[PDB]
């Protein structure tokens, strides 16, 4: 059970679709963090490890 | 032998017989089809055709018309049709519509729902009186207001005074009031519906109070009858959510059921058991205190009263010749005959898990160390020492 | 010739309507049965061929 | 009259540059097609 295409007006299984699709989306924003790196931290470098 | 031997002579003559009547019957009927019957056949079909919706039908008005609703959202403005009639139909019975133009084409149905097959029954009770055994002195409170007005009305008339209306069984889980109504209502000898008051509610809209109403009308046909509403606690007072509630239907349903307590005809011939956990687990709006007459209360069996609940479970217990019953009594205090039904099936799973046939005193203890166990009260030598 | 053949039998199958989809309540007195079509209300409706 | 309403959705999700999983309205999700004068640089995710 996962989701699937289905024809507007066949109204049938024409197409299959992955499970990942029609689930949340992943990171609203673009993925990654923005210039912020390891060299910015600052910190804390032990447990960043 | 012999006994066998003339069952056996009545038994085979009236099955065979019947089987071979019905056998040339369905050719003997269907061969002629002359005359009246094949165009009556017909013109039904014409009027009629496939598919058929199942509708409801709310009322008649006086013109040869209807109004009905539909099970798809949309109500709608019918013509009554055919060979059923508003004199044949009656309001609130479910009725065949034909699918393309809604006018009512029949009925096949005749007011059968998947809710209606569960509260029918019209076979005595299961349990009869002292299964249920004991709570005498609370048969002894039902039996009046249930038993002797269906018995002769004579009674109260001689009296002076109003018949009883209804009970509601009341008080301590444990003591069987969803197996008493049963035992009870086998003795008087009438007509037993049973309806559980969770099949009642409904998150579609208008459809609680249908079902509420086709319990009463049922009920007057089979009469003397004794309704049995199991957990009437369970519409309750509830909410599911309150930010997308549910909470609505909910009143809608317990004030259909208060209104024909009373409103269907004052009499003591439609009884109704309620069973209650207790009255503030109900919608605290509630009908005067003799329109559902004694309130029946349930409390804790007695030292006497265990003895007799602890007494029928063992009978049944088989391999158990090294345990009596008193010692048993002795160790236990008050406690209801749910936790002794427990104690008893407890007592086979350790037999069974030290693999011996035997069931013995000793394994009994163990059984009420278990049941007992997370009762502990240290705060009862808390004020005593 | 097999497979020229299949490809269009299969679209032909879509292109003709759907399917629904009930479990059998009871029998009724014209051969017909009562079905609860499962997402939607019940229909009373005649017998296959096969059935 | 001769220019007709249109129907609002979101974007859902991508599914390619050229298929696009919306939400529609009015009820059911749908795979819709872009047209020539759409842009594919304006549509993206969560985008009404
Ligand atoms: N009078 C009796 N004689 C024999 N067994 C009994 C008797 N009363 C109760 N029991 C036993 O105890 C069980 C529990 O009773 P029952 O199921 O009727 O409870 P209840 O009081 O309606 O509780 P709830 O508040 O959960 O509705 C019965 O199934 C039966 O095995
Ligand atoms: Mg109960």
């Amino acid at each position: 059970s996962m989701s699937v295409a289905l024809h507007r007006h066949s109204n049938a299984l024409v197409d299959i679709l992955p499970p990942d699709s029609d689930s949340s989306i992943s990171v609203m924003g673009e993925n990654e963090k923005p210039d912020v790196t390891y060299a910015d931290v600052g910190g804390l470098d032990m447990q960043k490890q | 032998t012999r006994c066998k031997l003339k069952l056996l002579r009545m038994e085979r003559i009236k099955d065979h017989l019947l089987l071979e009547e019905e056998f040339v019957s369905n050719s003997e009927i269907l061969k002629p089809f002359e005359k009246k019957q094949e165009e009556e056949k017909k013109q039904l079909e014409e009027i009629r055709g496939n598919p058929l919706s199942i509708g409801t039908l709310e009322e008649i008005i006086d013109d040869d018309h209807a109004i009905v609703t539909s099970p798809t959202m949309p109500d709608y403005y019918v013509s009554i049709l055919s060979f059923v009639d508003k004199e044949l139909l009656e309001p609130g019975c479910s009725v065949l519509l034909h699918h393309k133009t809604m006018s009512i084409v029949g009925v096949l149905q005749d007011d059968a729902d998947p809710m209606v097959s569960v509260m029918k029954m019209d076979k005595s009770p299961t349990e009869s009186y002292s299964d249920i055994g004991g709570l005498e002195s609370q048969i002894q409170e039902i039996k009046e207001s249930v038993e002797l007005p269906l018995t002769h009305p004579e009674l109260y008339e001689e009296m002076g005074i109003k018949p009883p209306k209804g009970v509601i069984l009341y008080g301590a889980p444990g003591t069987g009031k969803t197996l008493l109504a049963k035992a009870v209502a086998n003795q008087t000898s009438a007509t037993f519906l049973r309806i559980v008051g969770s099949e009642l509610i409904q998150k579609y809209l208008g459809d609680g109070p249908r079902l509420c109403r086709q319990i009463f009308k049922v009920a007057g046909e089979n009469a003397p009858s004794i309704v049995f509403i199991d957990e009437i606690d369970a519409i309750g007072t509830k909410r599911y959510d309150s930010n997308s509630g549910g909470e609505r239907e909910i009143q809608r349903t317990m004030l259909e059921l208060l209104n024909q307590l009373d409103g269907f005809d004052d009499r003591g011939d439609v009884k109704v058991i309620m069973a209650t956990n207790k009255i503030e687990t109900l919608d605290p709006a509630l009908i005067r205190p003799g329109r559902i007459d004694r309130k029946i209360l349930f409390e804790n069996p007695d030292l006497s009263t265990k003895k007799k609940i602890l007494g029928i479970h063992t009978s049944k217990m088989n391999l158990s010749e090294d345990v009596n019953l008193e010692t048993l009594v002795t160790t236990k205090d008050d406690l209801s005959g749910a936790d002794i039904q427990a104690m008893c099936t407890e007592a086979g799973l350790l037999a069974l898990r030290e693999r011996r046939m035997q069931v013995t005193a000793e394994d009994f203890k163990q059984a009420k160390e278990r049941v007992m166990k997370n009762k502990v009260e240290e705060n009862l030598e808390g004020l005593y020492l | 010739n097999d497979k020229v053949r299949f490809i269009k039998d299969e679209l032909r199958l879509l292109q003709e309507p759907g399917s629904y989809v009930g479990e059998v309540i009871k029998i009724v007195s014209d051969k017909k049965v009562l079905v609860k079509v499962q997402p939607e209300g019940k229909y009373i409706v005649d017998v296959a061929k096969d059935i | 009259l001769q220019s007709i309403g249109q129907l609002i959705g979101e974007v859902m999700k991508e599914l390619s540059e050229e298929k696009y999983i919306v939400k529609a309205s009015s009820g059911p999700r749908y795979i819709v097609g872009v047209r020539n004068s759409v842009d594919r640089s304006k549509l993206k995710k969560g985008v009404r």
